[PDB]
């Protein structure tokens, strides 16, 4: 299944749409601050964004911004983040 | 270039 659920991606879509989405995408200029707010270093956001950037277009779409929300909230109370976009984090749009 | 964090 998808590492992220509908309730976990539902809150991600609110933070993703709280920065002003463009055609379904957020520029690091909207996410960077979203990740810099997790009290984590740019090493987690520099790596959480990448694994979050499913298209590598310099933005986090509703599905990409989702993978970067649990990757940031887990580095605060759960564990760090690896740099290998796991296949369990890919949304259905990448099927 | 990319990833505006690092
Ligand atoms: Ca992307």
């Amino acid at each position: 299944p998808w590492a992220v659920k509908p309730e976990d991606k539902a809150k991600y879509d609110a933070i993703f749409d709280s920065l002003s989405p463009v055609n379904g995408f957020l520029s690091g200029d909207k996410v960077k601050p979203v990740l810099l707010n997790s009290k984590l270093p740019v090493d987690i956001l520099g790596r959480v964004w990448e694994l979050s950037d499913i298209d590598h277009d310099g933005m986090l779409d509703r599905d990409e911004f989702a993978v970067a929300m649990f990757l940031v909230y887990c580095a605060l109370e759960k564990e760090p983040v690896p740099m290998s976009l796991p296949p369990a984090l890919v949304p259905p749009s990448k099927r | 270039s990319t990833n505006p964090f690092r």
